[PDB]
């Protein structure tokens, strides 16, 4: 018969584990680099006991 | 309780003009980790629970 236009078989759709196993609300990491604004140093404390 | 909101206020053609104040309020949630400091959600111990 007449020529048939060609179906493109484009499936795709393999979808994301966006969705956690149950809420996987747990990303923990601690602060390393020394927070920033490194302050001051030993401040000379000392001692004060009347020699 | 505060008789601020608590006391009657009549209409405004009467003696009383007053108006209930629009302050803010707070209330303590009891719970079980809120009754004892010992007793505490391990939010770290818990990554696969959604709270």
């Amino acid at each position: 018969n007449k020529t048939i236009s060609v179906t493109l078989g484009l499936r795709h759709w393999k979808t994301v584990s966006a969705a956690p196993p149950e809420k996987m609300s747990k990303s923990g990491v601690c602060k390393i680099a020394t927070n920033v604004y490194n302050r001051d140093g030993g401040a000379n404390p000392f001692l004060v006991k009347y020699e | 309780n505060t008789s601020d909101m608590t006391n009657p206020t009549p209409a405004q053609g009467q003696d009383g003009a007053r108006t209930l104040p629009s302050k803010n309020l707070v209330l303590p949630l009891p719970f079980f980790f809120s009754r004892d400091c010992g007793l505490a959600l391990p939010t770290v111990v818990l990554p696969y629970n959604e709270i």
